[PDB]
């Protein structure tokens, strides 16, 4: 059963702590170099800290002093204690066994770690009204945390629909917009309503989109 | 330390084409280099360890080459499950390894100029105190596009944010959304809001715009 | 009779750190002025002993261990250090009384093409005890199923090679290293300075 099953990541504010857990099977963490790798959104792979078979550990300057790699040989689990978190630590964390010259062949499924001092608020759904073809959509603005689902006419509109990935704003709140391209000869007849659903804040929002004058 | 770099940041290729990614190193790593692949929202997967050794469980079309400072993964016949990001990692200073930036391989297509649409803030978002202007670049290829914002012909700098979608499964096109954010204060003090778009498929730049009264 | 340090520093061929060489010096006179009078070395820390106050002392035995490592691993040859070399190759006791000498050998240990004669143990189950030496070339078993002499999944060959290239940075260039260990038990102290 060659697999690395991690868990323990979630949402925490700064100066906060968390313990990530890489349960192993198919190998023995105790006789293997086991690294922690993180990948910040659209950023790439960066090494975090390792732990040899002799119990020697090693970390990167950014976490040296705040993180702590360990393991419980009996349970064959590897752990990462993240204390005094910062907002530069928000990334997906991966536990891997490094086979040195043989490569990092066994990777974990990944656990996300969001570190933000932000009160989870529901998003605002402002409308984007149309001006041979017309476009339109919704501005799902200022929500936290990820994610938010969008549909149109409750699922009767899926062609020409574009729901962009979210940005992270200066306030630490997310804001994504959804657009749809429909025939401009439908503006005075077809009803276009966008369905925004933020589970974390238990918010379901519908918003008719239509022109102005 | 050791710096690792990859030849083309992005790459367009057809199914059945022979692709060639390149990876370079600060020093002579002497074949202590591994290749990985990553599809959005999944973990890395080893493909070639120790410069050219194929990893069991990986298709036979993945070739590994290079020996000193210049290295090269090669896919012989790109298939539909081969569109992903491929990074290289270094085994020279193990267990402290460094990676390359990655090379995104995507679906080659014909150049498509984007349909450009500009949305002025909704009077509903003006009550709140701030104003968000949105410019849409729709259905183009390739992904590389530039979007300049003007408020009364004053190019804006620290108040815009972009977002690109994934390659559409049907189109193989991208779509882009630049959001300019402002304040009921500022947005109320200037007339002409505009969005200049340059892109390979447009002869010259396209400028969609509007005026507050309107 | 002079202690034969010259057939340890002038050795044309040094050994891989995993199988670090050891000379045991006894019954002679040693001038530690000549070693540290010459500033041919890059690293020369003396732990628990002063080099200028070493010609007046005596020791029952002096040990000259020699090996070649990467230039940026030389910091691992100090008391209470951790890493691949200190952990799995050569360990200095916390209560160490000795000297550590090192000089860059990018002329002899880095050949045109790359030198692969120098390996280091890169896979071990646990740390060396100080002045332990491990020569095992058995297939290292990272799994809960035996390897039985063949590489593959969970089965790693434990010794790897330095790819000593002369064009590389100094941190990655071969440094020759000599670790002088001075010991004294209740027995005739025959290794005296002048
Ligand atoms: C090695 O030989 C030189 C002469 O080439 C000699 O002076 C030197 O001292 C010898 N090494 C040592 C440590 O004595």
């Amino acid at each position: 059963e060659v697999q690395l099953v991690e868990s323990g990541g979630g949402l925490i504010q700064p100066g906060g702590s968390l313990r990530l857990s890489c349960a192993a099977s198919g190998l023995i963490v105790s006789s293997n170099y086991m690294s922690w790798v993180r990948q910040a959104p659209g950023k790439g792979l960066e090494w975090v800290s390792v732990l040899y078979a002799g119990g020697s550990t090693d970390y990167a300057g950014s976490v040296k002093g705040r993180f702590t790699i360990s393991r419980d040989n009996s349970k064959n689990t590897l752990y990462l204690q993240m204390n005094s978190l910062r907002a530069e630590d928000t990334a997906v964390y991966y536990c891997a066994r490094d086979a040195a010259v043989y490569g990092i062949d066994v990777w974990g499924q990944g656990t996300t770690v969001t570190v933000s001092s932000a009160s989870t608020k529901g998003p605002s759904v402002f409308p984007l009204a149309p001006s041979g073809t017309a476009a339109l959509g919704c501005l799902v603005k200022d929500y936290f945390p990820e994610p938010v689902t969008v549909s149109w006419n409750s699922g009767a509109l899926t062609s020409g629909v574009h729901t962009f990935p979210a940005v992270l704003q200066s306030s630490g709140l997310y804001s994504l917009s959804s657009v749809v391209t429909v025939p401009s000869s439908s503006l005075g007849t077809q009803t276009y309503i966008c369905n925004v659903n933020h589970k974390p804040s238990n918010t379901k929002v519908d918003k008719k989109v239509e022109p102005k004058s | 330390d050791i710096q690792m770099t990859q030849s083309p940041s992005s790459l367009s290729a057809s199914v059945g084409d022979r692709v060639t990614i390149t990876c370079r190193a600060s020093q002579s790593i002497s074949s202590y280099l591994n290749w990985y692949q990553q599809k959005p929202g999944k973990a890395p997967k080893l493909l070639i360890y120790a410069a050219s050794s194929l990893q069991s469980g990986v298709p036979s079309r993945f070739s590994g080459s290079g020996s000193g400072t210049d290295f090269t993964l090669t896919i012989s016949s790109l298939q539909p499950e081969d569109f992903a990001t491929y990074y290289c990692q270094q085994s020279y200073t193990t267990p402290l390894f460094t990676f390359g930036p990655g090379t995104k391989v995507d679906i080659k297509r014909t150049v498509a100029a984007p349909s450009v649409f500009i949305f002025p803030p909704s009077d509903e978002q003006l009550k709140s105190g701030t104003a968000s202007v949105v410019c849409l670049l729709n259905n183009f290829y390739p992904r590389e596009a530039k979007v300049q914002w003007k408020v009364d012909n004053a190019l804006q700098s620290g108040n815009s944010q972009e977002s690109v979608t994934e390659q559409d499964s049907k189109d193989s096109t991208y779509s882009l959304s630049s959001t300019l954010t402002l304040s009921k204060a500022d947005y109320e003090k200037h007339k002409v809001y505009a969005c200049e778009v340059t892109h390979q498929g447009l002869s010259s730049p396209v400028t969609k715009s509007f005026n507050r009264g309107e | 009779n002079l202690c034969p340090f010259g057939e340890v520093f002038n050795a044309t061929r040094f050994a891989s750190v995993y199988a670090w060489n050891r000379k045991r010096i006894s019954n002679c006179v040693a001038d530690y002025s000549v070693l540290y009078n010459s500033a041919s070395f890059s690293t020369f820390k003396c732990y628990g002993v002063s080099p200028t106050k070493l010609n007046d002392l005596c020791f029952t035995n002096v040990y000259a261990d020699s090996f070649v490592i990467r230039g940026d691993e030389v910091r691992q040859i100090a008391p209470g250090q951790t890493g691949k070399i200190a952990d799995y190759n050569y360990k200095l006791p916390d209560d160490f009384t000795g000297c550590v000498i090192a000089w860059n050998s990018n002329n002899l240990d880095s050949k045109v093409g790359g030198n692969y004669n120098y390996l280091y143990r890169l896979f071990r189950k646990s740390n060396l005890k100080p002045f332990e030496r491990d020569i095992s070339t058995e297939i290292y078993q990272a799994g809960s199923t035996p390897c039985n002499g063949v590489e593959g999944f969970n089965c790693y060959f434990p010794l790897q090679s330095y790819g000593f290239q002369p064009t590389n940075g100094v941190g990655y260039q071969p440094y020759r290293v000599v670790v002088l260990s001075f010991e004294l038990l209740h027995a005739p102290a025959t290794v005296c300075g002048p």
